[PDB]
RNA sequence: GGUUCUCCCCGAAAGCUAUUUAGGUAGCGCCUCGUGAAUUCAUCUCCGGGGGUAGAGCACUGUUUCGGCAAGGGGGUCACUUACCAACCCGAUGCAAACUGCGAAUACCGGAGAAUGUUAUCACGGGAGACACACGGCGGGUGCUAACGUCCGUCGUGAAGAGGGAAACAACCCAGACCGCCAGCUAAGGUCCCAAAGUCAUGGUUAAGUGGGAAACGAUGUGGGAAGGCCCAGAC
RNA sequence: CCUCCUAAAGAGUAACGGAGGAGCACGAAGGUUGGCUAAUCCUGGUCGGACAUCAGGAGGUUAGUGCAAUGGCAUAAGCCA
RNA sequence: GCUCAACGGAUAAAAGGUACUCCGGGGAUAACAGGCUGAUACCGCCCAAGAGUUCAUAUCGACGGCGGUGUUUGGCACCUC
RNA sequence: GCCUGGCGGCCGUAGCGCGGUGGUCCCACCUGACCCCAUGCCGAACUCAGAAGUGAAACGCCGUAGCGCCGAUGGUAGUGUGGGGUCUCCCCAUGCGAGAGUAGGGAACUGCCAGGCA
């Protein structure tokens, strides 16, 4: 049922990941198996909405880049300190 | 070398000391004035000390 | 501890034949046999080495590990390390006192010309 | 009840890195062996590291608790 | 009135209160109150919205407090002129930073929940926010 | 307190140490003149270094809340229990100038190399002045993260700096005045009139003269956004 | 006069800032050779208590340093001759 | 051979009073007032435990919270000695 | 080539732990102690003379990720310079960029000399 509908990170690092949060997309990070880790970056409020719910953080999950469905589940968030925002999210392959 | 132009944009009044310096091994000594210098790392490095002040054309 | 307790009983005076940077003849002893090596000041490198586990000087031994075992090891070790040119090194006792099958090895490589 | 203070040491290190210095030359003041003595430095009753050899200060950690020590490699 | 059962050392220095919190999500129970603000939170103000916390609920629940006054702060008294050493010792605070869960609380409803906090809120010299627990 | 003609070049300091010293003085620092001498000095790049600050963390020093696993005290029985209490350990949650099993950026030392700069460096010598500082930014102590307050560090300005801007306003923003010009381009800041320049263009917001002073909190103000419940088995 | 913090990771750095010490001791508590390695808790054991001494075990310096604190200290700078 | 310890040590050798006072000076430094500040104070508000026969909010408003005034006690020492 | 021992490098991806394993040799315990030397009592340790016995202890090797340890990427925090704001705190541009943690790695590697089985 999740699928997350992402793009590729073309520079990284803090003013590019400030400059996201400020355009309602947050930065992200897929990693695991032998591929190498691929960073993309996620609209906001999508992800936002269905984090909400509770078989986000357990389900696996799918991840569309380039035309490429990839496959996932939720390891890590990044949440904002005192907001209902989202800083970061760490995907592991599975 | 590539023989980069440098032009000094802003004072140097209030500025730090090693600004001051930078500026002068650019040999940069008024607002306008434009250096020709021998394009390198260095020199680049130089700029970007007071790139804020200086406006380079290639 | 018995092991341990002899390691760290040796190491004041082998960290200190290190900073010397002197040749050190080290011994070691074992209830059967008795070992002594010339070993360089970098410490990774024999240059010479005699020791009662062998034939050449087994065989001419009542019992391997005694006081006259200890004196053909002593006396063996120097010859060796006389060919070589070695002749000026420093004694490690290895936290063996200097007393006994010690003391015979280090007797008889000084009367064999080593300088120590 | 709260107004009394030493006057300053001047400790730490006076020669760094690949500094040349001539034997004699103090490298470390410090209060106990902060740093050892390696080749060539001496360590002084007030531990203070010093060049018994003209040389090139070398900083170095070695051995088995990851000491750090001081060497002067001769040029 | 919480204060520590022994210090160190009795004044420290003013300090500063820069930076996000620690303590950020919800631990201990399944809803809290957070910290959207900046500032000290002192002891008599943490005892009254606790106060106010437990009246609203009734013999319900539990509650945590996240956050301790371990601070203590001076004043010169009244008619002291400048120096003359460091003033004593008249309160404690818990400094705050945007993002600290100060309170946590279960065993009751959201709603009830919602109605305790505000009125602890009300108690408290920081902007404040409900929050609920989060799975991973 | 006052110290009298002129022009030209350079140009501080209000710090440290010590002082019956604290508004004085002395040496050093900072000024100047002279002489002499090495890529001597500075910036950037590369390299070699040491850190224990910011941040972080909680093994240690301490401090803190909860929970778990549980000796030990004590109201009584006159050993049993106990609604009280309970450390060590475990798991979770935080805090620290005098905590650190982690740890930057910067700055500092050194080396190399280029460009660059009126030797900008160092040394010796001649002459000094100065040792009441001030505000601003950054980092801090102190105070109330009060003071045009106080004490350090560091930078900048004023002091010793005019000009333009901030209405006016040493210290803020821009910018360093050799003289002359009824020429031109720009900076900060500004372009309806006082008052030089857009009553400029496009898209929106505000209706409060907000703009053009002020917080917790309060509220069908108004704009925008993300979803979502009820809804022609008839909802509000 | 000494130590720590303030002190902004070289040094240095102020306040009637925050916290503690010194005005000695030692012919061994110094030199050197040789040797040794703590605290605390656990189990068991005569007088034994919660804690003397003994033995083992876990522990690994959580001790110790003639006296403050800091940095050091097992190759011990700590204990013994 | 010096707690010359006011520790770079004025002399080997030293306490006070002055409203009987005097000179040189300082707004470098207090007392009045002004100024900055607003801890305190005053005035107002937010939450509303509760009191108010029932009933928080007619009236009062615990624990705590935010401001306003320049308004008392003060802080500073910028003006004026 | 394999096993052992000595000396080092390296200083936890090297350590603890657990399970298994080895005695020709080497090493360990072991046997004995007039004499050498020794116990602030003790042949325990040190030590000398030895070689019946065992690889139990230890040691070494092998195995096993329970732990320690190492450890990204990404984000976060901080920060130099410049700029700006609602300025006790933050934001922007640029540069530098952690710590914790996550995936994951990981049961060291290597040298000199010697000896022994082959
Ligand atoms: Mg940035
Ligand atoms: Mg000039
Ligand atoms: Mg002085
Ligand atoms: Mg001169
Ligand atoms: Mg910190
Ligand atoms: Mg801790
Ligand atoms: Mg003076
Ligand atoms: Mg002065
Ligand atoms: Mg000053
Ligand atoms: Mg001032
Ligand atoms: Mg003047
Ligand atoms: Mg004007
Ligand atoms: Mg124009
Ligand atoms: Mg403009
Ligand atoms: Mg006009
Ligand atoms: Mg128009
Ligand atoms: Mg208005
Ligand atoms: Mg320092
Ligand atoms: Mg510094
Ligand atoms: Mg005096
Ligand atoms: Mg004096
Ligand atoms: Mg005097
Ligand atoms: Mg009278
Ligand atoms: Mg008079
Ligand atoms: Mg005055
Ligand atoms: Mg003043
Ligand atoms: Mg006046
Ligand atoms: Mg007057």
């Amino acid at each position: 049922m999740f699928t997350i509908n992402a793009e590729v990170r073309k520079e990284q690092g803090k003013g590019a990941s400030r400059r996201l949060r400020a355009a309602n997309k947050f930065p992200a990070i897929i990693y695991g198996g032998k591929e190498a880790p691929l960073a993309i970056e996620l609209d906001h409020d999508k992800v936002m909405n269905m984090q909400a719910k509770a078989e986000f953080y357990s389900e696996v999950l799918t991840i569309v880049v380039d035309g490429k469905e990839i496959k996932v589940k939720a390891q890590d968030v990044q949440r904002h300190p005192y907001k209902p925002k989202l800083q970061h999210i760490d995907f592991v392959r599975a | 070398a590539k023989t980069i132009k440098i032009t000094q944009t802003r004072s140097a009044i209030g500025r730090l000391p090693k600004h001051k310096a930078t500026l002068l091994g650019l040999g940069l000594r008024r607002i306008g004035h434009t250096v020709e210098r021998e394009d390198t790392p260095a020199i680049r490095g130089m700029i970007n000390a007071v790139s804020f002040m200086v406006k380079v054309e290639e | 501890d018995k092991k341990s307790a002899r390691i760290r009983r040796a190491t004041r005076a082998r960290r200190k034949l290190q900073e010397l940077g002197a040749t050190r003849l080290v011994v070691h002893r074992t209830p059967r046999h008795i070992y002594a090596q010339v070993i360089a000041p970098n410490g990774s490198e024999v240059l010479v080495a005699a020791s009662t586990v062998e034939k050449a000087i087994a065989e001419q031994l009542k019992y391997t590990g005694n006081k006259d075992a200890a004196a053909a090891v002593g006396k063996a070790v120097a010859e060796r390390a006389l060919e070589k040119g070695i002749k000026d090194v420093s004694f490690d006792r290895s936290g063996f006192q200097y007393h006994g099958r010690v003391q015979a090895l280090a007797d008889a490589a000084r009367e064999a010309g080593l300088q120590f | 009840r709260n107004g009394r203070d030493s006057e300053a040491k001047r400790l730490g290190v006076k020669r760094f890195g690949g500094e040349s210095v001539l034997a004699g030359s103090i490298i470390v003041r410090q209060r106990g062996t902060k740093f050892h003595a390696g080749a060539n430095v001496g360590c002084g009753r007030d531990h203070t590291l010093f060049a018994k050899a003209d040389g090139k200060v070398k900083f170095e950690v070695k051995g088995p608790k990851n000491r750090k020590f001081i060497s002067i490699e001769a040029e | 009135m919480l204060q520590p059962k022994r210090t160190k050392f009795r004044k420290m220095h003013k300090g500063r209160n820069r930076g996000l919190a620690q303590g950020t999500d919800v631990s201990f129970g399944s809803f809290g109150l957070k910290a959207v603000g900046r500032g000290r939170l002192t002891a008599r103000q943490i005892e009254a919205a606790r106060r106010a916390m437990t009246r609203a609920v009734k013999r319900q629940g539990k509650i945590w407090i996240r956050v301790f006054p371990d601070k203590p702060i001076t004043e010169k008294p009244l008619a002291v002129r400048m120096g003359k050493g460091k003033g004593n010792v008249e309160y404690w605070v818990a400094l705050i930073q945007p993002g600290k869960v100060l309170y946590e609380m279960d065993g009751v409803p959201e709603e009830l929940a919602r109605e305790a906090f505000k009125l602890a809120a009300a108690k408290l010299p920081i902007k404040t926010t409900f929050v609920t627990k989060t799975v991973m």
